[PDB]
């Protein structure tokens, strides 16, 4: 699975849960941005790394971040 | 809210088939399917191609991966206005309840979710891979 | 006694170029579709 | 006529206009002094 | 002569290379007539021809066996020899205008810098601004000495953007 | 479209300018065997004229391959 | 799950046809593969070392035997000049009979090879004269390619692997392999030379049934304990004598002559005796510097700390280097790669202008496919230098221990660096291309008297300063009254200058305006390559588009369509990008080496000198004038031995466009294609009764680029080598 | 879900395929590589015989064919072996099973070789 990772630079904007075409992320309660949300990356399981959370991130850099990790048929996006 | 319980007896949107849908895949690792109800009858655009209609009330589809009944999903909540929720099915009847996780939308802030995955730093203060050299595997910085 | 036989080209040649390749093939094909315990 | 005058100070215009004079400077120069390899 | 090579003006092959050049045109020559079109623009280019063959040896250069020009890049035996226009001379010519070019295009570019939008000022050309800087190009060789002198042709380090390391 | 018709007019009207004013057109109506349809003459600079080759009809110039002179003649 | 690969648990668990790819890939990267500790790294690759060692010499072996058994190596030695070398026999039951035919020369019964290898002469040179010798020699490196495997399995049993501080004593390898692998080998060749090869070229059969018997000077080790060393050098060889026989054979075993052998037109064997001698001296006294066990010598870490500018100028200087050297195996792979790949292509250029083998000047064929060989291996050699330093900074570079040390600051003005090698490779490219073009456009025009033709008086300089007396400068060794003429006119000069004056060798070839412009072309792709693979070194780590690179490895695919788009931003995408400009350096050079010595074989070196200032010149005079016989080796009307570099020459350009494929069309494309391939095999009947154990899928963003480059690299040199070796062969065969 | 299409389901066609001995179930899987076998082996012959290098031969010509054919079976059933050797390692029809698919395969190569034979002596 890859890995995905969320940095305390998010301002919890929520541009990253909406362009995930995969539903891996999600917002949850926060207390150090003024938007009081974080983003949250609980199903990584079902991430194919495609980095369209990464293109929607304002923050420089980076807050949200993939990392391309080993192989299975989900993260590979198959249907077959 | 609670969890929802899948119906297969639910019918499906009027659709006369194509060679984009299911493989073998379904019969032995897994399939998924999204439901909705629909207002009414009303003409929307599969993922695996062609025009489908979809029936008044509950709708019911199947497809190979997840992210062909979330691009569905994405279709039906910004052009029609509904809330399609979709699962897992496993080929020993095994259903498991995926989307909306807890009934509320992720881009939507909710009470009771658990941050993951959250690194308390930024991007630049990860450490130099030198550090995390022979540590079993192949691992980033940022896995740490 | 160095000299191999005047035949030695026909055994080797054939041996080295299909009958070996043919089993290192089946045996290496055999190998890597083989499940871990 | 500003406008119009504007838009010969866009970036492809001038090109146009310094590279054609650039040009037949140095046409006309080897017009006058064929076959210059050296300077005397 | 330097590096084993010959004047063109004493060389056999550098004759003998006119000879052939010339004796091409006046093949083609024989075809057409006196008055004609064809005619007069092959003479010309005889004329043309013969001049630039005179041009060459009378300019010193010298030649390889194969009777072709061979130009000298060092200062030392450039200067000693009377070859310095060929590429000594040379040098400071481009020298010149490619700094010239360079430092009228760097004025400009700090001038519009100052400016509401300086974007605006690069696709749309300030004319009037850069033909004024363009005739003070001539004197770049002193400017740039008293900017380098100043201090002020150079950046500091402290305000240029670099990547971590 | 009107912007590209005329575009083409302007290109038309060069060749036929070209066909009457640059061409060897009228020499090669006698002999269209034994000479080169021709209709581009270059200028003597830097000596770029060797270009212009002897094609015949007392002309020089480059030889064109675009079929002008056998479409003019045919109307 | 899959057992394959069991060094890669996530690749075992892969359920594509991406895991064999990757297994393979990812073999020999020991540091990733899973559970590797630091010492068990070092025990694994020592044991490799020891793999690659048996094979070295089996592949020896392999090439001994084949020599013995089907070559004509007897027979050659009698007459090397009108005879060519027997490389193996074929046995191919797809020949026709014309083919069995045309390729049955040399006097062998059978079709053959010719070797274009050298090892002929090479092996004549140092004494080997019947088959019998080729064959004990086979003997003795299978046994010792046995040996070498024994111990790399020896060295991995429970009581033999050595710790991870054995392999860290950089002091006591230093000085054994600078005394013994280096000083006492070459001091045990030059006994081999004395003892063996220097009486088999005087006619004298030494072998080792006699040589305890036979003195190798007439006074025996008397002039050795004296100090009365000039005996040696007493009597060389005449100028008169015949290789292999006594006749003007001399009695002296170690001299300074200083030329060429007249009849060989090589190096003195006596000549080479005494420069192995000379260096195994100088290597067994380097080999005393380090301290070991013994209370003497130096400590590295010593040495290191105490070069620090006083003035600041390179900051904390060398301070920590130690460590970073010692503990970084990249590191070390990279200073090996650069220095045996700058001692790979010293070999290419001092082979070809000082030959050391008898015989082989004259073998035309051979010097090319020699020069070629080693200097596409240099090539190649020296890319992977820098990838091994760009695969330190990532994995190994601890900036924190390098504080301020001159390594941390090459990594502070990168962008000074990299910025200046981009100036200098544009002013390279727009002049040597610009001057190019003009030389073209005036030869188009029909007037080669205005090319810009610029003699290359610097190098003409050097060559006079070594004694070229054409070009008239006229001093040091080109003037008889300097002092550097007279002091050495007893010892080497007389040798050394009769050689450099004759134009009809390779010492110092004659140069002109069209040896100027390929030697700029030559730097401009020294330099762009430099610059990819610098480039690609010092932002391993990072830049202002991937701030933290290093967190993603060496190699990953990009990093997404994102901020304007991420493609190729791995240093091993800069990698690959240089190998394309290190083929293009090497093939301008190689083209620059053959055409200037097929023009010299011919004894016309005035197409060279006219032809090559321009470039239709090179591809008219030297690509298309050449290629004829390699054409024809095969037609309509017959074909003849040179039929296979004709196939093989086509086989070249076809690979190579078949890794245009892969370059150019990208992955996305092709996992669309494999999916209706997919649904149509689960749709036949008949054939859905098989199926697949892994689902297959599209090669990786990373495989194509490596996949394309291979078949891109590979057909490079295939097409290249079928036109060397025809193009010469034909001509002087 | 699934586009139906004569090609796909027809009634000739369905009922072709089940007559065929790959999906003829309650048949020994040895006795359907045989079947399968002959089938095969008996084709093969012919490409070799005349188009092979020896094609023009008056007498070697079948011979050197059938034999070539005959090779080429034996390729095919080692092919077989191994699959099932990577395929079965962990059901209804007892062809798709470690045991059935072996038997299946050593039929293959006495039927492949068979076919082989039989197709010499027709021409002979
Ligand atoms: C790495 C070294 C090497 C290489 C590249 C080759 C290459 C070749 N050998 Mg040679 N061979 C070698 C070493 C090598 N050999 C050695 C050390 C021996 C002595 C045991 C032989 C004995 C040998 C024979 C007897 C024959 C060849 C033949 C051949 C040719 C076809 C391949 C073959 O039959 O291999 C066979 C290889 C072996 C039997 C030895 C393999 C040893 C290693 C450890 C495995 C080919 C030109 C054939 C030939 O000449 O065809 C015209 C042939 O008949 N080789
Ligand atoms: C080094 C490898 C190698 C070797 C030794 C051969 C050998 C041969 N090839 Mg080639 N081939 C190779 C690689 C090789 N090939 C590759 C890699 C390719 C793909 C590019 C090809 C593609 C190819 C083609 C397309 C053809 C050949 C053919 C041939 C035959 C040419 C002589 C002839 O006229 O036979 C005539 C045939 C015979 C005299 C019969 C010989 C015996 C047969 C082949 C096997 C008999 C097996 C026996 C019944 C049972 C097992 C016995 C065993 C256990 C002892 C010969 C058997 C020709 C041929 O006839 O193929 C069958 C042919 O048409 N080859
Ligand atoms: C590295 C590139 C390069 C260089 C250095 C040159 C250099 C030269 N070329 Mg060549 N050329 C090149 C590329 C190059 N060329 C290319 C790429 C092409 C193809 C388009 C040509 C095609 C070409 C032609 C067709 C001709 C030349 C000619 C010349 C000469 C022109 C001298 C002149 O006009 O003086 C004029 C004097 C000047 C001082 C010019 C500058 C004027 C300003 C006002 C000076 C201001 C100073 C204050 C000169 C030797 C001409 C010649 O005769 O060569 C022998 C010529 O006929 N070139
Ligand atoms: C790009 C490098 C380079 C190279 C390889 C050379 C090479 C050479 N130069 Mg040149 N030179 C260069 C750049 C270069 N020069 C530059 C940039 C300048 C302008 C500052 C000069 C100015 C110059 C002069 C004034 C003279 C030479 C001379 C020479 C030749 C003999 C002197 C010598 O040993 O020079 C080797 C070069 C170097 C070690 C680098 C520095 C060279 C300095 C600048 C000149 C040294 C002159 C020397 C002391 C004269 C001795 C007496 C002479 C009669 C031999 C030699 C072929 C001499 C010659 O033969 O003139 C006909 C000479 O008199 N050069
Ligand atoms: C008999 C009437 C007629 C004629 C001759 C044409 C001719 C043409 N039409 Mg068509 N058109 C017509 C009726 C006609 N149209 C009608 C009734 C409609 C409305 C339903 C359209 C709508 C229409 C569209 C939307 C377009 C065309 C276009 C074109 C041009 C296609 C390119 C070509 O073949 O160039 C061959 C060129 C020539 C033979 C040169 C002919 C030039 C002369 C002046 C005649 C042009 C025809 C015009 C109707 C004459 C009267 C115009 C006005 C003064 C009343 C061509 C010039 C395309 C085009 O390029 O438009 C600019 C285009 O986009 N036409
Ligand atoms: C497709 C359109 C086309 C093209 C490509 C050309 C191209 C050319 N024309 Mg032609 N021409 C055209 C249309 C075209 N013409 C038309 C429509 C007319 C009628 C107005 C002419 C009238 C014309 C004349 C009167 C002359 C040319 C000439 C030229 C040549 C030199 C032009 C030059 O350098 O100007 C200079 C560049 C700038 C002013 C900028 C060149 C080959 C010249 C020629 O053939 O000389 C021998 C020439 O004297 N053309
Ligand atoms: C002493 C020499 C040496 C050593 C010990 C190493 C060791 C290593 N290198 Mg390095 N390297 C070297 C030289 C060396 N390199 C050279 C000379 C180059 C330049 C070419 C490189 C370029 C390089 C790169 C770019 C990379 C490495 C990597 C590696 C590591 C993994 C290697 C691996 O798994 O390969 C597996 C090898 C293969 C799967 C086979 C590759 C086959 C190639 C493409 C050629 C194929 C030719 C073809 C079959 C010919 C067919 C001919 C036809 C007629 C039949 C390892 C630590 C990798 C790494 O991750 O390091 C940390 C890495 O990315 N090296
Ligand atoms: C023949 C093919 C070719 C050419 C000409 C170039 C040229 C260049 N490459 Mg490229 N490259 C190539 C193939 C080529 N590459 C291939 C196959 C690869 C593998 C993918 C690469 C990979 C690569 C890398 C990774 C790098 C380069 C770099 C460079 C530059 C080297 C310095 C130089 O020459 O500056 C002088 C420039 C040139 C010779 C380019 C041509 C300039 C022409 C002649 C100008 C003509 C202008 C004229 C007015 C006409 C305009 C007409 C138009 C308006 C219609 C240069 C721009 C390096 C770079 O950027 O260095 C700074 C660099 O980092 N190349
Ligand atoms: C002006 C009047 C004329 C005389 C001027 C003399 C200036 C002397 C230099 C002082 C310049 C000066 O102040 O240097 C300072 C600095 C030395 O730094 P340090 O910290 O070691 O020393 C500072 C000292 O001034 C006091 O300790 O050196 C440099 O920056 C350049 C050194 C050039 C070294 C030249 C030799 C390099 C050889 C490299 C290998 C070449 C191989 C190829 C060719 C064979
Ligand atoms: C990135 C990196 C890396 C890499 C690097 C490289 C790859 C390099 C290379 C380099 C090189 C590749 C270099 C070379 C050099 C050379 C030189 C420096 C030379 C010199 C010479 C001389 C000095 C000579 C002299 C002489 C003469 C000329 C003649 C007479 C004699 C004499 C001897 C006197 C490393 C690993 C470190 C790590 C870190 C990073
Ligand atoms: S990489 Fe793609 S699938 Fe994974 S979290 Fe980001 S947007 Fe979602
Ligand atoms: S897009 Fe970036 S800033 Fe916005 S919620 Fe996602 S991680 Fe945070």
């Amino acid at each position: 699975a890859h890995i995905v990772k969320i940095y305390d630079t998010c301002i919890g904007c929520t541009q990253c849960v909406r362009a995930c075409p995969l539903d891996v992320l999600e917002m949850v309660p926060w207390d150090g941005c003024k938007a009081s949300q974080m983003a949250s990356a609980p199903r990584t399981e079902d991430c194919v790394g495609c980095k369209r959370c990464e293109t929607a991130c304002p923050t420089d850099f980076l807050s949200v971040r993939v990392y391309l990790g080993s192989e299975s048929t989900r993260s590979m996006g198959l249907s077959y | 809210w609670t969890v929802p319980t899948l119906n297969p007896d639910t019918p499906s949107p009027i659709f006369g088939g194509s060679t984009g849908g299911l493989l073998r895949k379904a019969q032995t690792e897994e399939f998924y399917v999204i439901t909705w109800e629909a207002k009414k009858e009303q003409i929307f655009e599969m993922p695996t191609g062609g025009a489908a209609i979809m029936r008044q009330g509950p709708n019911l589809l199947k497809f190979g991966k997840k992210e062909q009944c979330l691009a569905l999903t994405t279709q039906l909540r910004n052009k029609f206005k509904l809330t399609p929720c979709f699962y897992r099915v496993f080929p020993d009847g095994k259903v498991q309840y995926l989307h909306p996780a807890d009934g509320v939308y992720p881009e939507k802030v909710n009470a009771g979710r658990v941050g993951a995955n959250q690194n308390m730093r930024r991007i630049g203060q990860n450490v130099n891979p030198i550090k995390v050299k022979f540590s079993g595997r192949m691992m980033s910085p940022a896995e740490i | 006694p160095f000299v191999p036989p005047s035949w030695a080209p026909s055994v080797f040649v054939p041996l080295t170029g299909l009958v070996l390749p043919a089993i290192a093939m089946a045996t290496l094909f055999v190998y890597i579709e083989k499940e871990a315990p | 006529m500003k406008d119009f005058t504007t838009y010969l100070s866009t970036a492809p215009v001038i090109a146009t206009i310094w590279f054609t004079f650039t040009a037949g400077l140095l046409i006309e120069i080897n017009r006058y002094f064929p076959d210059p390899l050296v300077f005397s | 002569d330097i590096a084993g090579l010959t004047p063109c003006s004493e060389s056999k092959a550098y004759a003998k290379l006119e000879k052939k050049e010339l004796k091409t045109l006046e093949k083609r020559l024989k075809q057409y007539e006196a008055d004609s079109a064809p005619a007069v623009a092959l003479k010309a280019t005889m004329e043309r021809t013969k001049a630039r063959f005179a041009n060459y040896a009378k300019a010193g250069l010298l030649c390889g066996n194969d009777g072709l020009p061979h130009l000298i890049a060092d200062p030392g035996l450039a200067l000693k020899y009377g070859h310095a226009g060929e590429v000594f001379i040379p040098t400071f010519g481009f020298l010149y205008v490619a700094g010239y070019i360079g430092y009228v295009g760097r004025q400009y570019l700090i001038a519009v810098k100052g400016e509401a939008k300086p974007t605006d000022k690069e696709i749309i050309i300030d004319v009037p601004l850069a033909t004024k800087l363009a005739w003070q190009g001539a004197g770049w060789p002193l400017a740039a000495v008293q900017e380098l002198q100043r201090g002020t042709l150079l950046e500091k380090e402290e305000n240029i953007t670099v990547s971590p390391r | 479209h009107f912007g590209q018709l005329g575009i083409i007019f302007i290109w038309l009207s060069g060749m036929y300018f070209h066909g009457a004013r640059f061409s060897n057109y009228e020499a090669w109506l006698s002999d269209p065997t034994h000479i080169k349809p021709s209709a581009q003459v270059v200028w003597p600079i830097v000596g770029q004229e060797i270009l212009n080759g002897d094609v015949g009809g007392g002309f020089q110039g480059i030889q064109i391959t675009s079929g002008f002179f056998q479409l003019w003649r045919a109307s | 799950t899959k057992l394959f690969p069991k060094f890669s648990q996530g690749l075992a668990q892969d359920p594509t046809t991406r895991r064999i790819w990757y297994g393979l890939a990812m073999a020999h990267d020991f540091e990733s593969h899973d559970g590797m500790t630091e010492e068990n790294l070092y025990q694994k690759i020592f044991a490799s070392h020891f793999g690659q060692l048996s094979i070295i010499f089996l592949w020896t072996s392999g090439n001994l035997f084949h020599v013995a058994w089907q070559g004509n190596f007897e027979q050659w030695v009698t007459d090397p000049v009108h005879i060519r070398p027997i490389a193996h026999a074929i046995w191919d039951p797809h020949f026709g009979q014309p083919a069995v035919e045309a390729f049955t020369r040399g006097g062998a019964s059978g079709p053959v090879n010719i070797s274009t290898s050298g090892v002929y002469q090479w092996w004549y040179t140092i004494g080997m004269r019947t088959n019998q010798d080729l064959y004990v020699g086979s003997v003795f490196l299978a046994l010792v390619s046995a040996i070498f495997l024994f111990a790399g399995w020896l060295h991995l049993q429970p009581n033999f692997q050595p710790s991870l501080s054995w392999f860290k004593d950089a002091e006591s390898r230093l000085n054994h392999h600078l005394s013994g692998l280096f000083g006492v080998s070459s001091l045990a060749w030059t006994g081999h030379l004395v003892h063996v090869a220097i009486p088999e070229s005087r006619g004298q059969h030494v072998g080792w049934d006699n040589f305890l018997s036979v003195l190798p000077h007439p006074q025996g080790l008397t002039p050795f304990f004296t100090g009365n060393w000039a005996a040696y050098a007493q009597s060389p060889d005449t100028a008169s004598h015949v290789f292999g026989t006594a006749q003007g054979s001399g009695q002296a075993i170690l001299t300074f002559l200083g030329g060429f052998h007249p009849q060989t037109q090589s190096l003195w064997l006596t000549d080479m005796a005494h420069h192995h001698l000379a260096i195994a001296v100088i290597f067994i006294v380097a080999g005393h510097m380090y301290r070991t066990n013994f209370g003497i010598g130096h400590r590295m870490q010593a040495i290191l700390e105490a070069h620090t500018p006083p003035s600041g100028s390179l900051g904390a200087g060398h301070k920590g280097l130690f460590d970073t050297v010692n503990n970084s195996l990249h590191f070390q792979l990279g200073l090996a790669l650069a220095s045996v790949g700058t001692i790979t292509s010293l070999v290419a250029q001092h082979m070809y202008s000082l030959p050391p083998y008898a015989f082989q000047a004259i073998d035309f064929t051979t010097q090319a496919a020699l020069y070629t060989h080693h200097q596409y291996i240099a090539g190649f050699i020296m890319c992977g230098a820098f990838a091994h330093g760009a695969i330190f900074f990532i994995r190994d570079y601890d900036p924190e221990q390098n504080k301020g040390n001159v390594l941390a600051r090459m990594l502070d003005h990168k962008e000074a660096l990299i910025s200046h090698l981009s100036w200098v490779s544009l002013f390279l490219g727009f002049h040597t291309l610009g001057l190019y073009v003009h030389n073209d456009v005036m030869q188009a025009f029909g007037t080669p008297e205005k090319q810009i033709l610029i003699e290359p008086v610097f190098a003409q300089w050097i060559q006079a300063a070594h004694g070229k007396a054409l070009y008239g400068f006229d001093f040091l060794l080109s003037s008889k009254t300097s002092a550097a003429f007279a002091n050495g006119q007893s010892l080497w000069l007389p040798g050394w200058l009769d050689a450099i004056n004759n134009n009809q060798n390779s010492l110092f070839l004659t140069i002109g305006p069209g040896d100027f412009l390929v030697h700029h072309a030559i730097a401009l792709g020294l330099h762009t390559t430099t610059l990819i693979l610098v480039k690609g070194a010092l932002d391993a780590r990072g830049s202002k588009l991937m701030p933290d690179k290093k967190d993603f490895g060496y190699s990953f695919p990009c990093d997404g369509p994102g901020r304007g788009g991420t493609c190729d931003i791995s240093a091993y995408d800069a990698f690959y990008l240089a190998v394309f400009w290190m083929l293009n350096t090497i093939g301008w050079v190689t083209f620059y080496w053959h055409w200037k010595h097929l023009t010299l074989w011919q004894g016309n070196v005035a197409q060279f000198d006219e032809s090559s200032t321009y470039l239709m010149g090179w591809l008219r005079d030297y690509l298309w004038l050449n290629s004829s016989q390699l054409i024809n080796g095969y037609n309509p009307f017959g074909m003849n031995s040179l039929s296979v570099w004709a196939w093989t020459f086509l086989f070249g350009h076809l690979i190579y466009a078949t890794g245009f494929m892969f370059l150019i069309s990208w992955r996305g494309y092709w996992q669309e294609l494999i999916e209706t391939l997919v649904w149509a095999h689960e749709k036949t009947p008949l054939a859905n009764l098989v199926y697949w154990k892994d689902k297959p899928v599209a090669l990786s963003i990373v495989q194509a680029r490596l996949v394309g480059l291979a078949h891109f690299s590979v057909g490079y040199i295939f097409t290249y080598a079928a036109f060397l070796i025809a193009s010469t062969s034909g001509r002087f065969g | 879900g699934m586009l139906e299409t004569p090609v796909t389901s027809a009634p000739i066609v369905a009922t072709y395929l089940s007559n065929l001995p790959a999906y003829r179930t309650g048949v020994a899987p040895v006795l359907r590589g045989v079947e399968i076998g002959l089938a095969h082996g008996f084709l093969l012959a012919g490409p070799f015989i005349k188009l092979g290098p020896l094609r023009n031969v008056p007498e070697t010509a079948e011979i050197a064919g059938s034999l070539s054919a005959a090779g080429l079976v034996l390729i095919l059933a080692l092919c077989l072996s191994i699959y099932g050797s990577a395929q079965f390692q962990s059901a209804r029809d007892p062809l798709f099973s470690a045991d059935g698919w072996s038997e299946f395969a050593a039929g293959f190569l006495v039927g492949g070789e068979a076919g082989v034979a039989w197709a010499y002596v027709c021409t002979q």
